[PDB]
């Protein structure tokens, strides 16, 4: 992979992964956010927290990571360790255990046009206020609020991932169905700031109905 | 120009934190030790573990880190990260959870004259064998054993810190105003002793440690009322 | 295959300046320290300068400490040496070489060694205040086995090629290395030893060629 | 990014995070501290611990982290890693069994004037005297004592941002109602 | 500082050669041995004082540490006749003065010839006088100019030819440069050769 | 140990080894990674949490042509032990973990042979998702799986395959979890009935997706119901 | 202490921790292994796991880490970080669910003769076949199998320090009595 080595050397000469990509001052980096639900691990009512296993789906453009494939042996894309490139500091704001970040940084896929697609795994414990009134014949509305921790809307703009399906993606064959919870709805919404320090959010909602057979038999 | 930066360059441009601060190898580094307990979190009887919050006060001399305030604009103290200076590597030997070191690597304070002070806080989970015979009307004798993880008694030795009147603080210090007694355990006594052993010719190099003995009394009101 | 090719030499007047270049191929140029090493004519190797892989750290010999500047361009895979305040003692063949032992030193498992493994063919730098002049060809005639030849004196710069009848003869050439005179110019003598029985029969001529002066002398030696 | 790349390279070329960020050592680093309570996670009465989710907004000025925006394409504010710079070592003095100091090192917002705002998150587990006399009709009063562990008031001064903690982003609790809150 | 030994070494195919190097201060193992044939670039033979390069023949070996190091050739070959350099690193890189390996042969007596300045050169106001030693071995001592039996010094120049490819002998030229006035003021000019192959010092002279 | 110091310097400094790059002559080529799994012990199967805890040694085998040498040029050295962070690794992870521990526990040394073969046997404690069928409890059997893939690399970059063993000069695939008959201690509540290994390729997914290929090691485990029988069923039934 | 600084700078200038520490690669590294049992933390009969606190004393000569004390002010021994040197990769082969190898990289005591003593602590969670036939009057026989994970006997040789484990610093157990102990 000598050609790949030269291409990486070219791309990362003078590159600072701590600096947000903005060719001009005032340019906003558009970050498309989506979510894949690998497993709804649990919903602990005592701790009032939803445990999930997910894959994020973050898409953004970094102009510094563009190249001509004809000049580099027709290499149209690269897989690069995520710590080497600039990442948007997109975190789960409503985590319950203090863990904001992803479970494994893995690798970004960078296209020759500067497009960067990052799909890190994440085990997340999010806060969910339990509506106890109809337990165990209840349904819950548990949200995952994703947003940049530091950058404001004037620096990083968020949008729901699509390409338009505004929903959590669940792969039909490989989804680990929960034994106690049925997913009724699973939308995703972009929340604008009220009316800088202002920050958008992408909220993935899970409306989930409990399946009460255990309590019918045992209580 | 800041004089703190000049002092830092003066002290640390040519400095080895891996070497003890001794002019000769056979010289010993004296460490003044104090241990302040802030909260006794719990004594888990099933696992026989004592969880406490403390902070250790460690004072010593480092001739390489000597300076006078007159040559540096009147600076009497310099805060630097603990990783940059030599440390005696004090650990709690009788821990149960595998955690030997301190909870937070606070800055060391370097005073003029070569005096180094380090005041790290720590959460310690220590072994306390529970004498069950009179449970719940029982009292326990939980040890806190501190020693250098690296150096023998000839290389590093311990002394107790002294108060403002010069009296030796051979005990666990507790701030009376800030102290909230544990809901179940009252601390009746807490003497400290510096022990030296393996000083014989056959044993070889001498070893030392500091043992504090928390004599703690259970308040059995819950067991009285409920059981 | 690892290859280093040097260029940018030639004749420069003292007090002037020059820029030597070394193009590298067959390896990651940025991952190795690079060195310039000079060899004066008829002398040993002398280390000139050293540069890190990125170029933050540079080192020079004491004789070139303030006058030389080593640099690099990893994009072009080209090492460079700017030379200023040149003197006659800087006349030498300059070599660019790769320090193999400096690769991967950021890892804690590899320590430095001095391993100047690949060397370029080198490039010649001549610091001299003289100017191009052509040779003078004089006879060297007899006063055992008889010796004769042609003396080629007062020429500059090298090289000078000596031929006899377009190479019809195979053995009997002797030509000595040129010697730097105190004036600044070069002299040598090309000779042939044979028994003396061949005096009277054959006509013989010595051809000297000095390309820089565009000099082609065909000197006939006779009694 | 090229302008910001050059700026970030210039700022940290000869920067020191060991010494206090003052022009002269006799000056005091003025730190504004403001606690935001996001969530009241738990009140452990047996062990006398209160677990809370907090944001610890810390504002100060770094003398050496200044630039002219005109020299860098008009960049007026940037985000940089917090580990690179000097920070105040705020510690929760009455920490029970959690972290004494900030461990989540989020980015600092740096202005061209040298003003730093750093808003790290934390899980505060604080030892709080629990009075159980009126349980479950009991009122509790748990404190969170914060201070610079190694810097005294003569070198580093801390001031509250406001008289009260910021409860604007506080999640409703299903077990407790905060009657009153105040910082002193 | 570096000191190599011997500066010169004569041997033949199959003989063992040992070149020694000495450092004025302990350089541990930071030593490399290079080979340089005439007209070519240096080639590293050993690095770290004992590590053979990948493509080097196994006859070459390296030993030594601290100050005393050594390069050993077990069996000489025709391609091993070269100039062998040593290099060290403590905080900068220092090469040692090289040592040359030559083919060893029988002693051959020199052939001495003195040529007087051409009449064309004398027309220009200068004079070049040459004394030529041909086909001699080893490379011992030099020639001494005599001007009416008066020793000269600091005005003659010397030229040497590399070992021949067939007979393996050396050739030497001593060139004396004078002004025409100094040339004409004196009559007898001679070169005297002192070399181990000659029974007595051989003085060859001419009168103007 | 002069000789392997020479060899390590030759491989990593002379040839400029770069562990970020895959061992391929061209980018379009794929690196064959052969995987086997040895079950040191089945720690537990928690039914309430639906979690299988296992101790597994993962044998990785691949080829790195940059790490070849001629043995008789280097003192007849036939094998090297190297830290795993010097060489390129085919980062395999447990995809179906349920605790966030995707990676192996102990990053042991790689074994590199002179003919270019890299062997690596990291051990790991894994906690994986195992949905529980309670229908016949306590006479139930469970079907747990350990799914191994690469998130840093796809089918376009690495090709996952099963380890190949030999017998009577005949090569066959290892299509089962390896268990030492003598060194293996059976779990106190679970008996392994079947233990297959499979390479699963999804034809629908694109070749540049991490979900295209994986190797799954399955554990069909039957509960030993003696404890539940004696302590629950006979008292309850009587 | 300048002599020790100079010595430590000298030793690790041409050192490699990958390379085994003897003069010739055909030689075997001789490692002496001893186990000190500080505490029997717990026996889990369900998962069949014995958790113990141990000190894993390892002794071996490093050929390249030698010096003359007279050349360095009489320094006859020093303390070095264990991460900086080659180590044997001892692994608990029968680890149940704990750490396989040593994770607490304490300092090694290095003599001028090249002898290294490294005594890291560890919490060993080992798998032990529990025979519950005579429970609670049961006798158990629980083992700890230790070996170099990646080095075979032809490159690294391990030998026991003693016929029995070191029980001199063993804490009394409130649940078990160690009748016999032995290393093979
Ligand atoms: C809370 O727990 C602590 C720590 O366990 C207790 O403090 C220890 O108490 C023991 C006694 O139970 C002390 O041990 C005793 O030390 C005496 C002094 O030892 C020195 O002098 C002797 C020579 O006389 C030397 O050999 C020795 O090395 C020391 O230099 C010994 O004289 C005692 O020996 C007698 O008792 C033992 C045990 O019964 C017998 O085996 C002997 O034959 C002899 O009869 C004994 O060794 C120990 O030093 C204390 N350590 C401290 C204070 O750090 C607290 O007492 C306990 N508190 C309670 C229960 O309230
Ligand atoms: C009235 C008596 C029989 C007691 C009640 C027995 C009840 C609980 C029954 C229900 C299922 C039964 C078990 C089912 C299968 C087997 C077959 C063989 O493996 C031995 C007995 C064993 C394990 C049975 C033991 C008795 C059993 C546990
Ligand atoms: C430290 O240096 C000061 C100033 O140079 C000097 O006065 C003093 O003697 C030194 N230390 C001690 C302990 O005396
Ligand atoms: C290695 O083995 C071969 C075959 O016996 C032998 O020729 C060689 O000398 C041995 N030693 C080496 C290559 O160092």
């Amino acid at each position: 992979s000598e050609a790949e080595g030269r291409l990486r050397e070219k791309l990362f000469s003078g590159y600072d992964s701590s600096v947000r990509p903005a060719r001009e001052v005032g340019d906003r980096v558009r970050v498309s956010v989506g979510l894949i639900l690998a497993q709804l691990i649990s919903l602990n009512e005592k701790d009032e927290e939803m445990s999930t296993k997910v894959y994020l789906d973050l898409e953004w453009t970094d102009y510094r990571l563009s190249w001509d494939p004809a000049e580099h042996d027709g290499i149209d894309s690269l897989r690069i360790t995520a710590e080497s490139v600039w990442l948007p500091d997109v975190v789960l704001l409503n985590n319950n255990d203090g863990n904001f970040d992803v479970a494994l940084d893995i690798s970004v896929v960078v296209s020759s046009d500067g497009s960067v697609r990052w799909q890190p795994p994440g085990i997340y414990r999010s806060s969910c206020s339990i509506q106890v009134t109809y337990f165990p014949f209840d349904w819950q509305n548990c949200t995952m609020v994703f947003s940049s921790y530091s950058y404001d809307s004037s620096e990083v703009s968020l949008q729901t991932g699509l390409g338009g399906h505004q929903e959590i993606h669940i792969h039909e064959g490989t989804f680990i169905e929960n034994g106690q919870w049925e997913i009724i709805h699973k939308p995703s919404r972009l929340i604008q700031p009220p009316g800088e320090g202002q920050r958008q959010e992408v909220i993935f909602y899970l409306i989930i109905r409990r399946k009460p057979l255990f309590y019918l038999v045992n209580v | 120009k800041n004089e703190e930066l000049r002092l830092y360059h003066h002290l640390f441009n040519n400095y080895d934190p891996g070497s003890r601060p001794v002019r000769e190898p056979e010289d010993t580094v004296t460490i003044s030790l104090k241990v302040t307990l802030t909260n006794l979190i719990s004594l888990n009887e099933k696992e026989e573990t004592l969880t406490t919050s403390v902070w250790i006060g460690i004072d010593w001399q480092d001739y390489r880190l000597n300076y006078s305030k007159d040559d540096f604009g009147g600076i009497e103290t310099l805060r630097v990260p603990s990783e940059l200076v030599w440390l005696p590597e004090i650990v709690l030997e009788n821990n149960i959870d595998g955690q030997f070191g301190v909870a937070y690597d606070a800055n060391v304070l370097v005073y003029e004259g070569g005096s180094v002070t380090w005041l790290p806080p720590a959460i310690y989970r220590s072994v306390c064998a529970v004498e069950v015979t009179y449970f719940p009307f029982d009292w326990q004798n939980c040890s806190l054993i501190f020693r250098s993880q690296t150096y023998n008694a000839e290389e590093v030795e311990f002394t107790f810190a002294v108060d403002n009147d010069g009296k030796t603080i051979n005990k666990i210090d507790i701030d009376t105003e800030a102290y909230t007694e544990n809901g179940e355990w009252a601390i009746d006594f807490c003497p400290g002793v510096i022990r030296r052993h393996h000083g014989g010719a056959t044993d070889g190099p001498g070893e030392t440690d500091v043992i504090y003995s928390l004599i703690i009394r259970r308040k059995p009101l819950f067991y009285v009322i409920n059981i | 295959e690892v290859q280093l090719v040097e260029s940018g030499g030639g004749l420069v007047k003292p007090g002037g300046s020059l820029r030597l270049s070394c193009a590298a191929s067959g390896f990651t140029f940025s991952g190795y320290w690079m060195h310039w090493v000079r060899q004066a004519p008829g002398k040993g190797l002398v280390w000139v300068s050293h540069i890190n892989g990125d170029g933050s750290s540079t080192t020079y010999a004491d004789s070139v400490k303030g006058r030389f500047t080593i640099s690099r361009d990893n994009a072009k895979n080209t090492l460079y040496l700017q030379m200023n305040a040149l003197r006659a003692e800087d006349t030498a063949v300059y070599y660019c070489t790769r320090d193999v032992g400096s690769y991967g030193l950021e890892s804690r498992y590899l320590t430095y060694v001095n391993w100047f493994d690949p060397w370029g063919q080198g490039t010649l730098v001549t610091v001299s205040s003289a100017s191009t002049k052509g040779p003078s060809v004089f006879p060297l005639a007899p006063s055992g086995t008889a010796a004769l030849g042609c003396l080629v004196k007062d020429y500059f710069p090298e090289p000078v090629t000596v031929s006899w009848n377009s190479g019809a003869l195979t053995s009997g050439v002797h030509t000595f290395p040129a010697v730097l005179q105190s004036s600044g110019l070069y002299s040598l003598s090309s000779v042939v030893t044979v028994p003396s029985s061949s005096l009277g029969t054959q006509t013989y001529i010595c051809n000297v060629n000095h390309k820089p002066s565009n000099t082609k002398v065909d000197k006939k030696v006779e009694p | 990014s090229e302008h910001e790349t050059r700026l970030v390279a210039k700022l940290f070329k000869d920067y020191s995070s060991v010494v206090r960020p003052v022009e002269d050592h006799r000056q005091v680093v003025e730190v504004t501290v403001g606690l935001q309570l996001i969530q009241l996670i738990n009140v452990d009465e047996v062990n006398q611990i209160v677990t809370t989710n907090v944001r610890l907004k810390q504002q100060w000025v770094d003398y050496n982290l200044k630039w002219n925006p005109d020299d860098y394409g008009g960049v007026k504010k940037i985000h940089i890693p917090s580990e690179k710079i000097w920070r105040p070592d705020l510690v929760l003095y009455n920490n029970a069994d959690g972290d004494f100091a900030i461990v989540k090192f989020t980015k600092v917002l740096l202005q061209y004037t040298g003003h730093i705002t750093w808003t790290p998150p934390a899980i505060f587990k604080s030892y709080c005297e629990i009075i159980v006399t009126h349980f479950p009709f009991d009122e509790q009063n748990c404190s969170m004592k914060l201070g610079t562990w190694t810097y005294d008031g003569s070198v580093v001064a801390i001031n509250p941002e406001s008289d009260q903690p910021d409860l604007s982003n506080f999640m409703e609790s299903g077990e407790w109602v905060i009657k009153e809150s105040r910082g002193w | 500082q570096m000191t190599q030994s011997p500066s010169t070494l004569s041997a033949s195919v199959g003989d063992r050669v040992t070149i020694t190097c000495r450092a004025s201060q302990s350089i541990s193992s930071w030593l490399a041995w290079f080979q340089q044939k005439p007209g070519q670039a240096p080639k590293l033979l050993i690095y770290k004082a004992s590590s053979l390069e990948s493509g080097v023949p196994s006859r070459f070996s390296g030993s030594g540490s601290g100050t005393e190091f050594s390069l050993t050739i077990s069996s000489l070959q025709p391609d091993d006749f070269a100039t062998y350099y040593c290099q060290q690193y403590n905080t900068y890189w220092t090469f040692g003065q090289g040592t040359k390996v030559e083919i060893k042969r029988t002693v051959a007596a020199p052939s001495v010839f003195i040529f007087p300045p051409s009449d064309e050169q004398l027309k220009s106001g200068t004079a070049s006088v040459v004394c030529l030693l041909n086909n001699f071995y080893p490379r011992e001592a030099k020639v001494q100019w005599k001007v009416d039996n008066a020793l000269q010094s600091g005005n003659s120049q010397e030229s040497v030819t590399e070992q021949d490819s067939k007979d393996s002998t050396y050739s030497l030229s001593s060139t004396l440069t004078l002004s025409k006035a100094d040339y004409e003021k004196h009559k007898v000019y001679a070169c005297e050769v002192t070399h181990q192959g000659l029974s007595s010092p051989v003085t060859k002279s001419f009168n103007r | 140990l002069n000789e392997e110091e020479r060899l390590i310097r030759h491989l990593f400094q002379e040839k400029g080894y770069n562990k970020e790059l895959r061992p391929v002559a061209h980018k379009e080529e794929s690196v064959d990674v052969a995987l086997a799994l040895t079950l040191s012990n089945l720690i537990s199967l928690k039914e309430v949490e639906e979690t299988l805890t296992t101790n597994v040694w993962i044998e990785h085998g691949w080829t790195d042509n940059r790490l070849k040498w001629n043995a008789e040029e280097f003192g007849n050295i036939s094998v090297l032990r190297l830290p795993p962070d010097m060489v390129w690794l085919p980062e395999i992870v447990l995809e179906n973990n349920n605790d966030g521990s995707f990676q192996i526990s102990y990053s042991c040394n790689v074994l590199v042979y002179h003919y270019g073969f890299v062997y690596w046997l990291p051990p790991a404690i894994f906690r994986s998702s195992c949905p529980i069928s309670v229908t016949y409890f306590p006479f139930d059997w469970q079907n747990c799986s350990l799914k191994f893939s690469s998130l840093k690399y796809t089918a376009k970059e690495i090709t996952l395959s099963l380890k190949q063993d030999a017998k009577e000069n005949r090569t066959y695939p290892v299509e089962w979890i390896i268990i030492d008959p003598e060194g293996f201690t059976e779990n106190g509540e679970w008996e392994i009935v079947h233990r297959p290994a499979r390479v699963n390729v999804d034809p629908r997914a694109p070749l540049d997706s991490p979900s295209r290929q994986d190797i799954t090691f399955y554990l069909i485990i039957r509960r030993k119901p003696l404890f539940y029988i004696i302590n629950i069923l006979v008292p309850c039934v009587l």
